[PDB]
């Protein structure tokens, strides 16, 4: 069928100008859109019929068409612009009329950092009641992506019962993760307390909570 | 406001077949095009097929052979049919609004234009996963807010959402009403093969005393519904 090819991916700093590109087999006598996917989200259209602007979309972005070569074009790239951007075309000749490229992740350099907002809860008197308990510590608003926790009962280290997410983007463009330790309510009811410990970026931020 | 909204269960069993609808309001179904889509996890958008409000139809080649879309424009909803489904039809799933375009590069006497499509308006998605494993609904337990989870002027409270498969939920607050400062944090996969996650809403802490937060989960898949108030 025809085939649309993208880079796999592209890198540029906060202010510059990214160029992602969709080829190509005489291209530019076909028509093409792209579509933005930001991460956890559905795909958005950002622009058709190579130019084309839909309503909502930010005038930094422009597409255009030429040769074996159309292009999407982000002028001042923000880290909000960071996504999957997948071209499209349709072919009327077949078999597969409609062709999508295979997507390029852009990649915006050197974001502020951001220490991690940590906050720890304990289990509530309904779970206790049910014969169960759960701590929940909640991680956000961090900048790079990654963490690693580790939690205390009193000061003492414990890893069983402990489940902990790997960090998605959040809608301000910084990351989340949670994590979880399971206790029975004896446990809970028999240390000071417990901590949950976050680091990142070799520092290191505890919330503590005990019981009643 | 065109909007689009998926339906589907959330859990299929391998060889049966699956079956989604897509409910269109703030517009018509009539004179334009309905495309479906999919994604499975850490791969490429796949168009899947579109409809004509008429009832005319094209497909990718690829799943031609066990799908078929259908169109009701009584109801203003237009649907998708998967037959023989495995693990490999595990994905998300959309539904959007497809555009015809023409382009005249010529004379029109001449026949010297092409045809194109594009899809404007997107649903949210629907999950579907494709196993043998059972439903389970979800337990909800309140996170009370208190001096330990306030930051000066705002608070944190929330709903924890424990032990269910497959996903997803979804967590609103008030009904839906809040909606500004609300968090739902993606689910953990835990050792029991079943999913936990948490919803945290951020409030002005001055009037705690005094404001109804509520919770509401839904777990589409084992029909599971739960409104759980949350106070100091």
């Amino acid at each position: 069928s025809y085939v649309l090819t993208q880079p796999p991916s592209v890198s540029v700093a906060p202010g510059q100008t990214a160029r992602i590109t969709c080829g190509g087999n005489n291209i530019g006598s076909k028509s093409v859109h792209w579509y933005q996917q930001k991460p956890g989200q559905a795909p958005v259209l950002v622009v058709y019929d190579d130019s084309d602007r839909p309503s909502g979309i930010p005038e930094r972005f422009s597409g255009s068409n030429s040769g074996n070569t159309a292009t999407l074009t982000i002028s001042r790239v923000e880290a909000g612009d960071e996504a999957d951007y997948y071209c499209q075309v349709w072919d009327s000749r077949g078999p597969t009329n409609w062709v999508f490229g295979g997507g390029t992740k852009l990649t915006v350099l050197g974001q502020p950092k951001a220490a991690p907002s940590v906050t720890l809860f304990p289990p509530s008197s309904e779970e206790l009641q049910a014969n169960k308990a759960t701590l929940v510590c909640l991680i956000s608003d961090f900048y790079p992506g990654a963490v690693t926790v580790a939690w205390k009962a009193d000061s003492s280290p414990v890893k069983a019962g402990v489940e902990t997410t790997t960090p998605s983007k959040q809608s301000n463009n910084k990351y989340a993760a949670s994590s979880y330790l399971s206790l029975t309510p004896e446990q809970w009811k028999s240390h000071k307390s417990y901590s949950c410990q976050v680091t990142h970026e070799g520092s290191t931020v505890e919330k503590t909570v005990a019981p009643t | 406001q065109v909007q689009l909204q998926e339906s589907g269960p959330g859990l299929v069993k391998p060889s049966e077949t699956l079956s989604l609808t897509c409910t269109v309001s703030g517009g018509s179904i009539s004179s334009y095009y309905w495309s479906w889509i999919r994604q499975p996890p850490g791969k490429g958008l796949e168009w899947i097929g579109y409809i004509y409000y008429s009832g005319s139809t094209n497909y990718n080649p690829s799943l031609k052979s066990r799908v078929t879309i259908s169109v009701d424009t009584s109801k203003n909803q237009f649907s998708l049919k998967l037959s023989s489904v495995t693990a490999a039809d595990t994905a998300v799933y959309y539904c959007a609004r497809t555009l015809h375009g023409r382009r005249i590069y010529g004379i029109v006497a001449f026949k010297e234009w092409f045809t194109y499509y594009y899809m404007d308006v997107w649903g949210k998605g629907t999950t579907v996963t494709v196993s043998s494993a059972s439903t389970k609904g979800p337990s909800v337990f309140p996170l009370a807010p208190s001096s330990k989870s306030t930051s000066g002027g705002t608070a944190a409270l929330g709903c924890l959402v424990k032990d269910y498969f497959p996903e997803p939920v979804t967590v609103s607050w008030n009904s839906g009403a809040l909606t500004s400062g609300v968090h739902t944090f993606p689910a953990v996969l835990q050792s029991s093969g079943l999913y936990s996650l948490s919803s945290v809403v951020t409030v002005p802490s001055s009037s705690l005393g005094t404001q109804t937060y509520i919770c509401n989960v839904n777990h589409k898949p084992s029909n599971t519904k739960v409104d759980k108030r949350v106070e100091p």
